[PDB]
RNA sequence: AAAGAGGAGAGGUA
């Protein structure tokens, strides 16, 4: 089973001890796989698009 | 001995199909053949002469009456009336007489072309798309190449490619004169007819051996297939059709009920169908009509031969009045529904009955309750007969009026006609072998059957709306095996895991614990002593003993007891060589190292009931 | 941000084991389960960096047979063993093709 | 008992690899036994046998496979055993319930 | 076995048993042995309807001599078959 | 002598 998780800030992204790898398919697709889970850290500001 | 051994099925060829529907008269002239849509009369309810009902081929629909009503009664043997044809016998002849039909055009098989393995694919060595389009026609294929360069034996064509090569070959040219046959039809008997089975056996043999992986298996399919068409000497051209049989009108019947309207069944309507398509192809054909509307024809008549055997199989399915698809041959004997899993697997039966159950206690575990209603129905032949063997009737609608009428004998009679005769009892969700019982019947007034408590769990019945079938024995064979191996008193055991199944349940476990449980409150009469376990028990009927109280009883015997120390608690030693042994509860007196004088028991008179019940028990 | 993936919760109870059975007794193919392909008898767990487990099985002859190990495998075997043809290294349900 | 009963009915044919001389083609399904007994009465005289592979089948396959097309017609796929049956031109020898 | 025998077509549809078992049991002799069902038959009909070869063959005790179809669909004992049970006379 | 033929929907009880 899955489940998304969403966010109530906007701002930057920060790492602490996640690493991401990186899985092609077939077809040329790639999805990034987290090796090793940690914190993801979200830093407060104003998101201009 | 026995009639036959075994049973085979094969292909049928046309000249079997004939054989089975074609019988002669003694005229010089055959019948056997239907070419009509035609089933009875309206006006008056007779069958025509030549339809799917008619008398000729299927037989006579009057027992000793022919169809003009000339010739009657059984004095004759077989003769046949000579102004219509009607054989003069007993109509159960219509159960078994078959008829046939000619086709105008060749069909092919359903069965055959579309299946899960292709047979006529996998001979041919096409796909199965081309034979599918070869057949309804939708393109050509070339049977025969000539002295051509492009074109290829069995190579599919269009209209516009054909139009090309005609224009060819008419152009009133040379070295085109190679004969060649392209015709886009049915066209598959011509190409089943150049089939050499032993040369392609050979051939595919020697081809085997130099190959491998998928492309191996493939041929190897092939092979198998050819070698069949050789061990069973048939031909592989049979498959396509050009006689029908038709199924014997008994089996698909008319019924006269709505008044003045018939009932609707579904065979009829496919056959007369079919027969609509081939004569009017018939009549299209003789006149010589242009061939663009002929094959139109021959179109609607392979669908219609397709839907009478096997409806949606292929194409679009026949709708009846209602968007409701017809049932064909195939429908009869597919599914749960089907033939064999209705009718063949499972049956309707004489001489049952059924009826709501309650609960009988006082009976024995062999023993079952039957109201007088469901007995005096069930049992009618035997009483009969008892009726005019003892207390001299006459005949039987004697006995019949006296039975029907209520006269008081019959009870007195049917009250010794069940006497040792057993019945068996069923709960409907058949689980395992213990769901089917025989019991004795004792006749009992009042409309419910009365069952012994100890049988409940094997049943998993109980008494708040469950239902119960009754079945009875008829030959002497079938009660001995009732007797002897059915009986509700001789299965004590699981057949899954040998364990008791007939042990007491809800109350009778819920009495015994209170018997022989313990109450520190409530202790009358304690520290009594006894002699026998009888003194015990006469003690307690006059109310001098509690039920829960310690007492002293006299008993020479094999016991034991909860938490009882094997170490003598306490020991005395006496003069003239005695000891005194006191364990929790026991008292033991014994010699110098010899044997036991006197051994007491300290126990409660429930204990002390329940197992005089069951020494006594093991005696009788 | 991410997606998480995990297993679902479930009770015990009848309706839960029948599949199980059913399964078994039709010899379907399962969806886990690693299993050695020959005698030796000395197997080498090889913790690599990033967790990144390798078993090694070593005949007496040399072999080396390197079954790799998943992500998510749980071991049922120690450093230093012997394995016998055939038996399960990684737990779950056997292939019995 | 009766799991062994069961269990014993799925693990008991195998698959025919290249029949040498006998009336074995490859991709067929026979009893051990039979080809057993096949084999040691047909080296006797010294001829190439046939090889082969035990194969695991299951309750629904192992049951369309008997030897009576009137039991396997009552079971499901009435139509596809019966067309088999006919192509084939078996016959039945009445052994057994059903 | 005896029980399931009659069962299946002594009470359920042999045409000519049914009679024959009644009358027995009347007059308080032994039941005759049971005969072929007519379900048989008529799937053995259908069966035949859609152009398929089945039938019942007897085995050749000796000799050359061929196996011989067996007629199912034909009378063996010039005895009434009746539709439904009757007591006689 | 005679006497019920199938089919399709909807609702219930173990
Ligand atoms: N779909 C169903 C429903 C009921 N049953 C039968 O009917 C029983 C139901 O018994 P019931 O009296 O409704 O309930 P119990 O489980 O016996 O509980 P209780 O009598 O205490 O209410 C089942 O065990 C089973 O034998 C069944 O076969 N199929
Ligand atoms: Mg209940
Ligand atoms: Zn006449």
């Amino acid at each position: 089973a899955t489940k998304d998780v969403a966010t109530d800030l906007a701002g930057e992204i920060r790492f602490q001890d996640i690493v991401p790898e990186e899985k092609t398919d077939r077809q040329g697709n790639t999805t990034r796989i987290a090796q090793r889970g940690g914190l993801l850290w979200v830093l407060a500001g104003d998101v201009y698009n | 001995e026995q009639r036959f051994d075994y049973v085979k099925i094969a292909l049928a060829s046309p000249e079997r199909i004939r054989q089975w529907g074609e019988r002669t008269l003694p005229n010089g002239q055959v019948v056997g053949e239907v070419t009509k849509p035609e089933t009875i009369n309206y006006r008056t309810l007779k069958p025509e002469m030549d339809g799917l009902f008619c008398e000729k081929i299927f037989g006579p629909a009057k027992d000793w009456e022919c169809h003009c009503g000339k010739y009657k009664r059984v004095r004759h043997r077989g003769i046949v009336c000579e102004r219509c044809g009607v054989e003069v016998t007993e109509s159960r002849v219509r159960r078994h007489r078959m008829g046939f039909i000619k086709l105008a055009a060749p069909v092919a098989h359903v069965w055959y072309l579309k299946g899960i393995p292709s047979y006529i694919a996998i001979l041919l060595d096409m796909p199965l798309r081309d034979v599918e389009q070869i057949v309804y026609f939708n393109s050509y294929v070339v049977l025969n190449p000539g002295n051509h360069s492009e074109l290829q034996y069995k190579q599919l064509l269009n209209e516009d490619q054909w139009m090309e090569i005609e224009d060819q070959i008419y152009a009133e040219e040379s070295d085109l004169e190679g004969i060649e046959v392209g015709i886009g039809a049915e066209a598959l008997q011509q190409l089943l007819q150049d089939l050499n089975l032993n040369e392609e056996s050979e051939k595919l043999r020697q081809e085997i051996a130099e190959s491998k992986g998928q492309k191996r298996a493939k041929l190897i399919k092939r092979l198998r297939v050819i070698d069949n068409f050789i061990g069973t000497e048939s031909r592989p051209e049979w498959m396509v059709l050009n006689v029908i049989p038709v199924i014997p009108p008994d089996l698909r019947p008319m019924v006269q009920l709505d008044g003045g309207r018939f009932a609707t069944s579904d065979l009829n309507d496919l056959y007369r169908r079919v027969i609509n398509r081939n004569n009017r192809l018939a009549r299209l054909q003789e006149i010589l009509a242009p061939e663009i509307i002929v094959r139109n024809e021959k179109r609607m008549l392979q669908e219609a031969v397709d839907a009478l055997i096997d409806n949606g199989r292929r194409g679009r399915t026949v709708v009846g009045a209602n968007n409701r698809p017809l049932k064909s041959l195939s429908d009869i004997i597919e599914g749960k529904q089907g033939r064999f899993r209705q009718n063949l697997l499972g049956k309707r039966v004489d001489y049952s009955g059924r009826s709501v159950i309650v609960v009988g206690p006082n009976l024995k575990i062999h023993q079952c309750g039957l109201p007088r209603e469901m007995a005096i129905e069930l049992f009618q032949p035997f009483v009969i007969h008892r009726l005019i063997k003892n207390h001299s009737i006459n005949n039987i609608k004697q006995a019949k009026k006296l039975i029907q009428k209520n006269d008081p004998l019959i009870w007195d009679v049917l009250e010794e006609v069940i006497e040792g005769h057993p019945v068996m009892l069923n709960r409907a969700p058949t689980l395992h072998r213990l769901g089917i019982q025989a019991f004795e019947p004792i006749l009992v007034e009042g409309r419910a059957i009365q069952l012994h408590p100890l049988v409940c769990p094997a049943f998993n019945a109980d008494f708040d709306g469950d239902q119960m079938a009754v079945h009875v024995p008829l030959s002497i064979e079938a009660q001995a095996e009732a007797r002897m191996l059915m009986l509700a008193s001789g299965n004590i055991l699981s057949p899954a895991t040998g364990q008791p199944i007939v042990t007491p349940s809800q109350d009778m476990v819920l009495g015994c614990y209170y018997l022989t449980a313990e109450n520190p409150g409530a202790q009358k009469g304690a520290g009594r002593y006894f002699a026998n376990l009888e003194d015990a028990i006469r003690a307690f009927e006059q109310g001098s003993v509690d039920l829960h109280a310690w007492v002293w009883v006299r008993f020479d015997g094999e016991v034991e007891s909860e938490g009882e120390s094997d170490e003598p608690e306490s020991v005395v030693a006496a003069d003239d060589g005695t000891v005194t042994k006191t364990y929790r509860f026991r008292r033991i007196r014994e010699t110098e190292d010899g044997q036991r004088l006197s051994q007491y028991v300290k126990t409660t008179p429930g204990r002390i009931l329940f197992n005089n019940t069951v020494q006594t028990a093991l005696i009788h | 941000l991410v997606l998480l993936v995990f297993e679902r919760a479930k009770t015990g109870d009848i309706i839960q084991g029948l599949p199980r059975i059913e399964e078994l007794l039709e010899a379907r193919k399962p969806k886990e389960a690693c299993i050695l392909a020959r005698r030796p008898g000395v197997a080498h767990i090889n913790y690599s960096d990033d967790d990144a487990i390798d078993i090694q099985v070593i005949e007496a002859d040399g072999t080396q047979a390197d079954y790799p190990v998943g992500p998510g495998q749980p071991l049922i075997i120690s450093d230093g063993e012997t394995v016998d043809a055939g038996q399960a290294l990684t737990d779950g349900p056997a292939n019995p093709h | 008992k009766h799991i062994e009963v069961i269990v014993r009915q799925m693990t008991s044919k195998v698959r025919i690899d290249d029949g040498g001389d006998t009336i074995m083609l490859p991709g067929e399904l026979h009893e051990l036994r039979e080809v057993y007994n096949s084999n040691n009465t047909m080296a006797l005289t010294g001829m190439a046998p046939a090889q082969f592979t035990p194969v695991l089948l299951g309750i629904t396959k192992a049951s369309l496979n008997t030897n009576s097309f009137i039991s396997a017609a009552s079971f499901q796929e009435t139509t596809r055993v019966l067309t088999e049956a006919a192509i084939e031109g078996k016959s039945d020898w009445l052994r057994g319930l059903k | 076995a005896y029980i399931l025998q009659e069962l299946l077509t002594v009470k359920s549809d042999d045409m000519q048993g049914r009679n024959e078992a009644l009358n027995a049991i009347v007059k308080g002799k032994a039941i005759p042995r049971p005969g072929t069902p007519e379900s048989f038959k008529v799937l053995m009909r259908e069966l035949q309807s859609l152009c398929l070869d089945i039938a019942v063959y007897k085995a050749s005790t000796e000799d050359y001599e061929e196996d011989k179809e067996v007629d199912l669909m034909a009378d063996v004992n010039q005895r009434r078959t009746p539709s439904r049970p009757t007591y006689e006379s």
